[PDB]
This record gives C-alpha cells, sequence and structure tokens, in this order.
C-alpha cells in the first residue's frame, strides 16, 4: 500500500548519512602538483590492508615501508564499513618519494554483479555464449549509478540521466538483458490499463526533460563563462563549402560574425549586412533571413533556456560592460 | 580476473508490495513465459535468443519495494527501489539507451526523425568512438609500423 | 558534351611513398607480391 | 544492323539517383590524413598534446 | 642486412628504426636490435658501365 | 577428355565482372594456371589468420581442371575466395588485404582483394 | 516443328530482368535462341508472347519477391523499351566483342611504332562491330593517356555511354556509365599491316 516518495522524479541521490561519510571517508587530497613517478590502483578489502604482496612488493620497489600505509589505511576504512566489500585505491607517488592514497567505492561491474545475485564466471558476452544473463529493471541501474558520481563533493554531478548509460551500457557488455530496453514492453503492473500505463509515460517524460534541462541549465551557469560564447553548427554547410572554407579563413569567420546571437556589441547593421552579402557572394546559404540564420546555426550542445535567452533579443540586451 | 567481485551472494529483501491486488500463478506464468526469450542485436543482424534465470515473479521483479543487495557501510540499509516516476528520464531513456548501430542512428539523423533527443547526443559520442580508434592506431602506427592481422591468430 | 565526365589528365610524374614521414609512411602502404608470368 | 547510342530525352547524361557505389574503400580524406587536404595553417587540426595545448 | 625487393617492402618495425641514405641506396638503420636492418637492393656503391649496366 | 595444349585457353581478358558475395573477396588480376595443392596452401594459410568465431572462408574449386596433371586455368577476374561474416564484424581494407596476404603467396598468379558486391573493375584495373 | 529443323530463335516475353547479353528487362519482347529461351520459360522468368500478354504483364520487383509489379504495355512504354534495348545492345554489344588489331612493331620491347589514338579505337569500334559512338566519349588508362596505347597484346580502354539513368539502367549491367573495350594488337609484318 505504501509507497515512499511519489513525486515527479527528485529521486536523484542516494539518503543524508551515505552522502556525509561517504563525503569524508571518500575524498580528495588536492594535488601538490609535484611530479608523479607512479600512478597506482589496487582493489582493497575494507578492513584488511596487507603488507603482503601487491602493496609490499609495490612500496619496497621504492624502498618505502609499506606498514604505514597500511595502518592509516586499515584505521580510516574499517569502521563504517561492511566487511567483504572490496575498495578502490588509488595511490599517487610523486618525486619526493611522498604520496596521496584516494579511497573510493568497489568497481561498478562489483555493483552489477551484487544486483543480480551473480557470483564469479556466471556472467559473458551475449555472441560469447548466445544466452543472455539475468534480466535487469533499468530501475536497479539507477541505484547502482546513484553510488558513483565523478566528485563526491557534488554528487549531482555528471547528471543521472546521463551516467545511467554508462551503467546500462557496461551491463549489457556483460550480458545481462534488459526490461524497457532490449524487448518490447516494460515490465507489468497489476494495477492498470495498459493506455494508462502509456499515457502516463507520456507526461512523466515530458516533465523530466524539463526538470533536466532546468538542471544542465542551472549546471551550464555555473561553468567558466566561454562556453555560453558562441560555436556555430558547421552541420547545416555543400561539404565542399565547409573544405572550401578551411582553405581561407574569412569565409568561416565572416560566417561566424553573420550568424551571432543579437548583442549589444555584435549588433550591427552595416557590417552585418555586408558580411551576409560576401558570404552571399561565393554562394554560402543564400535563402537565408537572417533571423532564421540565428536559429541554423547556434550550439547545439548548449541546453534550451540559454539558446532561447540568446536567440532572442530582449534577454540579450541587459549585458553590457558598464565602464 | 578475480579480483574486485563479490566472493559472497547476499539475497533480495522485499520490504513492501507494489500492488494491492495478488496475482493468480497463471498470471505469474503467462508473464514469465513472455521474458524466456529475448531479442540479440539490432539490424539484419537480429536473433531471438533464450534468457536464463528469469525471476519467478516479473510483477515483483525490480519494479519496486525491493531492497537491493548493493549495501556499502556498516549502517548502510539496503536501499529500496522506489516508484518509476521518481527515477529521473527513466522514461527517456527507455527510449534513448539500448543497442544501436551507427546506420541505424545516421538514417534518423537525415530523415529528421529522432524517438528522443538524446539520440542526437548518442550519435556524436558514436562517432568520436570510431575516430578516437583511428586517432588511436594513428598515434602507435606514428612510432612504428604496426600492420593489421598479419601475425597468426589463435594457437 | 563528354568533357565533363572524361578526364584525360595526363600525369607526368607519379606520385611516390611518403617515407619522410613515419606514419603516412604506414598508413599508405599497398599490400602486394609482384609475379613474373609463368 | 549498326548500333549507337539513343539520344538524351530527359535529365543528367551521367547518373545521379542510380549511381553506383564508388569500388574504393571510402577512407575520408579527413579521416585518414594523407593527402588531399588543404588547410590554411590557421586551422591546423589534433595538436591536443603538442601546439595545440597551448591554443591561441 | 636483409635486402627488400623494392622500396614499398621496406617498414619500420623498432621505436628506434630510422630511414638513411646509402649514396642514393635507401636504407632502414637500427642502433638497437641490429637484425632490422634493411637494404633496398640496387646498384653496388662502386659500379662501372661495363661492370655493372 | 585428352584435350589438346590448347583448350580453355585463359589468354583472353573476361568480359564479366565478377559477383561477390561474401564481405571480401579474392580476385585473379591476370591470366594463367593455378594448381589445386597450391589453393589448399593459400586456404590453410588465409585460415591461420581469419577470426574463426566471427568469419568463414568460402573457396571457389567448381572450375573447371585441365590436364598438362590436373589445374585450373584462370581468366582476369575470377573470384577465387570469400571472407564471409557471420556476425556484425565489419573488416577494413587494410584488414581484409592484412588477411588474405597470407594465402596471396601460394597463388602464382597476381590477386587483387575486393570488397562485398560487384567487382569495380573500372577501380581496380 | 520438326526435330530437325528447329527455330533458330523464338520470340519471349520478360517478366523477370536478366543480367547477361541474351536476357532482357521487364516487359520486353525479344527473340533469343531457344537454349535459353527455353531455360528461361521454364524456369518462370519469360513466357510465350500472346496478345493480352503484350498489352500487359505481371513482372516482379526484387524486393518483394513475387510478381507482384504489373507493368502494361502502353505506347509511351514501348518507346521507353525500345530506347533502353537500344542502349544495352550497344553496351552489350562492346562488351561482349573483342577488337582485334594488328600492326607494325620493330625494334625490342614489345612495342606498337605508331601508338593508338581514340579515333582509331572508335575506328575498329566501327570496322568491326558496327558501333558508332562519338570518340571523345573513350577514355583511356591512365598509363596509356601519355603515349597513346602503343604496347603488344592485350589493353583494354572505357567507353562512356552517357544516358541511362532514364532507361532506369541499374544492376542488369556492370556498371551504368562505362564498357571495358577489350583491345588485341598482334605484330605483323608489311605484308599484313598498314602504317
Ligand atoms: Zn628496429
Amino acid at each position: 500500500p505504501k509507497t515512499v516518495c511519489v513525486e515527479p522524479g527528485s529521486n536523484r541521490l542516494p539518503e543524508a548519512l551515505v552522502v556525509e561519510k561517504a563525503r569524508d571517508i571518500f575524498g580528495r587530497p588536492e594535488f601538490p602538483g609535484k611530479r608523479v613517478l607512479h600512478n597506482w590502483r589496487f582493489f582493497i578489502k575494507a578492513g584488511k590492508a596487507a603488507t603482503g604482496p601487491p602493496v609490499g612488493q609495490e612500496f619496497s620497489k621504492l624502498g618505502l615501508k609499506a606498514m604505514d600505509f597500511a595502518k592509516v589505511f586499515n584505521d580510516r576504512t574499517k569502521p563504517h564499513f561492511k566487511e567483504d566489500v572490496e575498495l578502490i585505491v588509488r595511490i599517487q607517488v610523486y618525486f619526493d618519494k611522498s604520496y596521496l592514497f584516494t579511497i573510493e567505492p568497489p568497481p561498478t561491474a562489483w555493483f552489477i554483479l551484487r544486483a543480480l545475485r551473480k557470483k564469479r564466471r556466471e556472467t559473458g558476452p551475449v555472441p560469447l555464449r548466445g544466452h543472455y544473463c539475468a534480466l535487469m529493471t533499468l530501475e536497479m541501474a539507477y541505484e547502482i549509478a546513484k553510488m558513483k558520481p565523478l566528485c563526491w563533493g557534488r554528487p549531482e554531478y555528471p547528471l543521472l540521466e546521463t551516467r545511467v548509460r554508462r551503467v546500462v551500457g557496461q551491463a549489457r557488455r556483460m550480458g545481462v538483458c534488459f526490461i524497457g530496453v532490449d524487448t518490447p514492453y516494460s515490465s507489468p503492473v497489476k494495477d492498470m490499463t495498459e493506455q494508462q500505463y502509456t499515457e502516463e509515460c507520456e507526461r512523466y517524460r515530458r516533465i523530466h526533460m524539463e526538470q533536466y534541462t532546468t538542471l544542465r541549465q542551472r549546471e551550464l551557469e555555473e561553468a567558466p563563462l566561454i562556453e555560453r560564447l558562441h560555436r556555430p553548427n558547421m552541420s547545416p554547410l555543400t561539404d565542399e563549402q565547409i573544405e572550401e572554407g578551411l582553405r581561407d579563413p574569412c569565409l568561416l569567420d565572416t560566417l561566424w560574425r553573420a550568424s551571432h546571437p543579437l548583442s549589444p556589441y555584435h549588433r550591427d547593421l552595416r557590417e552585418r549586412e555586408l558580411a551576409r552579402r560576401y558570404l552571399n557572394a561565393r554562394g554560402w546559404v543564400k535563402d537565408m533571413t537572417p533571423e532564421e540564420m540565428r536559429i541554423v546555426f547556434m550550439n547545439y550542445r548548449l541546453p534550451e533556456g540559454e539558446k532561447r535567452k540568446q536567440m532572442d533579443e530582449a534577454a540579450m540586451s541587459g549585458e553590457v560592460y558598464w565602464t | 580476473k578475480r579480483t574486485g567481485k563479490p566472493a559472497d551472494t547476499p539475497d533480495y529483501k522485499q520490504v513492501y508490495l507494489p500492488y494491492d491486488a495478488a496475482p493468480t500463478e497463471r498470471e505469474l506464468e503467462r508473464e514469465r513465459r513472455r521474458f524466456k526469450q529475448a531479442y540479440h542485436g539490432r539490424m539484419e543482424h537480429r536473433k531471438l535468443v533464450e534468457v536464463k534465470e528469469v525471476p519467478l515473479n516479473v510483477y515483483t521483479y525490480g519494479k519496486e519495494g525491493m531492497s537491493l543487495p548493493i549495501a556499502i557501510f556498516k549502517d548502510q540499509k539496503d536501499p529500496v527501489i522506489g516508484p518509476e516516476w521518481t527515477y529521473p528520464g527513466i522514461y527517456e531513456n527507455k527510449i534513448a539507451a539500448q543497442h544501436w548501430y551507427t546506420e541505424e542512428l545516421f538514417d534518423k539523423e537525415s530523415k529528421e526523425a529522432f524517438e528522443s533527443p538524446w539520440q542526437q547526443q548518442i550519435l556524436d559520442n558514436q562517432v568520436k568512438r570510431r575516430m578516437a580508434k583511428v586517432m588511436f592506431r594513428m598515434r602507435q602506427v606514428n612510432m612504428k609500423a604496426v600492420d593489421l592481422f598479419q601475425k597468426e591468430r589463435g594457437s | 558534351d563528354p568533357s565533363a565526365f572524361v578526364s584525360d589528365t595526363v600525369k607526368l610524374r607519379d606520385d611516390k611513398r611518403p617515407y619522410w614521414s613515419r606514419r603516412r609512411w604506414a598508413l599508405t602502404d599497398k599490400f602486394l607480391v609482384p609475379k613474373s608470368p609463368k | 544492323r549498326y548500333y549507337a547510342l539513343p539520344h538524351l530525352r530527359t535529365g543528367p547524361p551521367m547518373p545521379t539517383t542510380l549511381e553506383q557505389p564508388s569500388g574504393e574503400f571510402p577512407w575520408g580524406k579527413f579521416s585518414t590524413m594523407v593527402g588531399g587536404t588543404r588547410i590554411h595553417p590557421l586551422y591546423r587540426p589534433d595538436g591536443f598534446f603538442k601546439d595545440n595545448m597551448y591554443p591561441a | 642486412p636483409q635486402m627488400v625487393m623494392s622500396r614499398d617492402e621496406l617498414k619500420l618495425r623498432c621505436e628506434y628504426c630510422r630511414f638513411e641514405w646509402i649514396h642514393d641506396t635507401l636504407c632502414v638503420r637500427c642502433p638497437a636490435q641490429p637484425s632490422h636492418d634493411q637494404r633496398e637492393m640496387w646498384l653496388h656503391s662502386t659500379w662501372m658501365w661495363g661492370k655493372q649496366q | 577428355i585428352r584435350q589438346f595444349r590448347r583448350y580453355g585457353d585463359p589468354r583472353y581478358i573476361n568480359n564479366e565482372a565478377a559477383l561477390i558475395r561474401g564481405q571480401w573477396g579474392l580476385i585473379t588480376a591476370d591470366f594463367g594456371m593455378v594448381t589445386q595443392s597450391q589453393m589448399e596452401n593459400a586456404r590453410l594459410a588465409i585460415l591461420r589468420r581469419l577470426p574463426r568465431g566471427s568469419f568463414t572462408l568460402t573457396m571457389h574449386t567448381d572450375y573447371e581442371e585441365f590436364p598438362v596433371h590436373f589445374a585450373f586455368k584462370f581468366t582476369t577476374g575470377v573470384p577465387l575466395f570469400e571472407i564471409m561474416p557471420i556476425s556484425a564484424r565489419r573488416l577494413n581494407q587494410a584488414e581484409a588485404e592484412g588477411i588474405f596476404l597470407a594465402g596471396r603467396p601460394f597463388i602464382p598468379l597476381q590477386t587483387v582483394v575486393v570488397p562485398q558486391g560487384r567487382v569495380d573493375e573500372y577501380h581496380v584495373f | 516443328m520438326a526435330p530437325e529443323l528447329q527455330l533458330e530463335y523464338m520470340p519471349v516475353l520478360f517478366t523477370r530482368t536478366i543480367l547477361g547479353p541474351q536476357g532482357g528487362f521487364a516487359g520486353e519482347e525479344r527473340l533469343v535462341k531457344l537454349e535459353v529461351a527455353r531455360k528461361y520459360m521454364e524456369a518462370g522468368h519469360a513466357v510465350t508472347p500472346t496478345e493480352e500478354l503484350r498489352r500487359g504483364l505481371w513482372c516482379y520487383n526484387p524486393d518483394t519477391d513475387k510478381y507482384d509489379c504489373f507493368i502494361e504495355r502502353n505506347e509511351e512504354f514501348l518507346d521507353f523499351a525500345a530506347r533502353k534495348r537500344q542502349w544495352l545492345d550497344v553496351y552489350w554489344r562492346v562488351n561482349t566483342g573483342y577488337l582485334l588489331f594488328g600492326r607494325q612493331s620493330w625494334g625490342q620491347g614489345f612495342l606498337i611504332n605508331c601508338p593508338l589514338r581514340k579515333r582509331d579505337v572508335a575506328q575498329k569500334l566501327w570496322e568491326q562491330y558496327k558501333v558508332r559512338i562519338d570518340p571523345r566519349l573513350i577514355e583511356f588508362r591512365e598509363k596509356d593517356r601519355r603515349t597513346g596505347i602503343q604496347e603488344l597484346g592485350h589493353n583494354w580502354c572505357w567507353l562512356y555511354l552517357p544516358g541511362a539513368e532514364e532507361l532506369g539502367i541499374n544492376r542488369e549491367v556492370y556498371d551504368n556509365k562505362r564498357v571495358k573495350v577489350r583491345i588485341h594488337v598482334r605484330k605483323m609484318n608489311s605484308m599484313f599491316a598498314l602504317y
């Protein structure tokens, strides 16, 4: 009867406690900016760090005593962790033979094998066998991907909907079949008719699209400025046009000036018109009203809101160098 | 490799039930018999294959109220799968993320009919992977002649 | 007008293989075994 | 009997919609750089670890 | 050094293989692993007209 | 039976452009005579470099054999071998040529690697 | 009729579109040799042309692979078929033919002392196979563009047949725009030669 959080897609991050203690165990020692002579990666169980064969031999290659790393690691990792969870420990060794290790949640492969209740050597690529391994919903892969961000400081990025396809991809690569995908339908709901299901899905998916759009919107806002500048598509160009615009600069850059969002500085009718006619001279796109030129050429990987913001005169009229 | 793999296989815990109406074994049969075969590859190579290990219950499998044995910390409670619409762009991914031969996406972009706006991005990242494959060998060939498929293969 | 699609361009010098570049050397490879008639 | 090509009633002399596929493996001129690429030195690509790591 | 039949049958096996000229004859020299050395077969460095065509 | 020295004489250039169904193929670039034993050496040496999981090698042995001893008399543009896919594996020309490069030398007359479909003999010759 | 006198070649209506010099395209009436006409007819590719069949016929598009394509033969189709035939007639005529050349060769390496130009490829085309074409349509090989033809034995060069996309010619020939003209030059002494 219970349904925990019913809202349009606010289950994104894991809960508070996980994020917090993971914030202070999984972490980044700041890069000292020395010359790194070793970049190491290990698989080490939570409570047990050994001076044994991999890490002991590898530390004795530099003449370093492995006991200290093992001790700091064990003291850091023994509380807070369920047993038999293998962690990725990345040790960076600089030219002073001073080092910095990072601790990271298990490989995605581990999470996939656990979420499938599959131990080692039960799972392989499809053409190598010819039969799929265990079914998986996209629901599960979202909570596998929840666990691996780029930076625990900001678990949001990269955005979930993207990095899910990574996990889905790896799983697929393992021979895992899927539900919503790899098969024509989605796992059957008991309580509803099919048209109910699909009419749900059509509104939910577009709600998701809006949310995501505003997410990468503010995400782009946080970034340095140069991305909100002008990178025109080269796709509308007629290939001979592209390469002959590679043979000399003036075509490509007059094209850049001709199609630019109307902005206080770049808005001039005098130099813009003769740019358009310089392009029409050599037979670059000649059917264009300037206002559709500001459409066909615009940064395509640039998100929606800033792109309609740039296509508009008013919202772009406000930004001027004051003094 | 044996490293980085689970040495123990904990189990599924079913917290709450996704439906208020319990299904007949004849429903549980007609659903499970639907999932035993599935398609592999998307193109003129399209092969019906058999799926090993299909869960007893289809309704109760991944869709809600199940806790995943992915838990990591000591105080970590097994994550309980929430409702569908609560996961961002999941319906979108059901369209977007699947096996795409490049040809198949290219003709979609040329016909200007995309199933999803993300398939744009899916396409470009594909192309990049292919020419990445090109750029690598060109860096390897630069340093020495690396001759493709001249060596004897297997034993 | 036949001259559009029909090409008479006599190429005076035969373009050689770029040994002065390491990568353009290997990429331009003509895989061939010469055979005297029997 | 003598045999001679029929006149051209409609459309181009050299086939367009009916075009045969070339028969060369279509390595793009730009995908594998060998020759035939005329690029103004301003636009030189792919220097990502050499000169294009310090752009402009 | 192994004598290849023409320039095309030349190839660079090492990181350390170079192209080099021996008096108009093109060759490959390896400062390490000398078994890598390849001569494109051609006239002897010293030939007269009656002696070698 | 007991045909004279000149019979099934290869020395013409043929008008038929071969149609190769395999993904790649090996084609005779001249006229000559090839013994079966040679074609089996070529067959084995090719098979070695083929990724057997994704591929199958089709040889065309069905042309007439002529007395010498029994061998084949080949015109220009006759198909010999075919790389036929069992899966989605797609070879470059580099790879194809690298593969057939193994079995080429055993075949006494010159050969060219040709892509799937009708041989374009404006490009090949 | 009689088993003795057998019709040299017998008229046929084509349903599929067959590749070679004997085979026609779909919906054309042509008389071919007995052997090939029978092996076409029992294989369902061609039929014996009764009247109502001349008026319309069931042919086949290779995609659907059943004879679903109805083409009725009217004036504006008949003319089209006449042109198409008149085209690939030239095509098959030239490609099957091998034009014999004989000439003078002095000195050592195997050379014609008077190399062939484009005008006398076109010439022999007329003289032998009565193929009348504009000689500017002929093109030579790269190696022979500089010297003319000039080498003894087997040479070939390409003839460009311009118009067909309109006759919809594809896959029924070896390629759309070209034909390989096969030349053979034989050295003869002053008795039998010219030039
Ligand atoms: Zn070497």
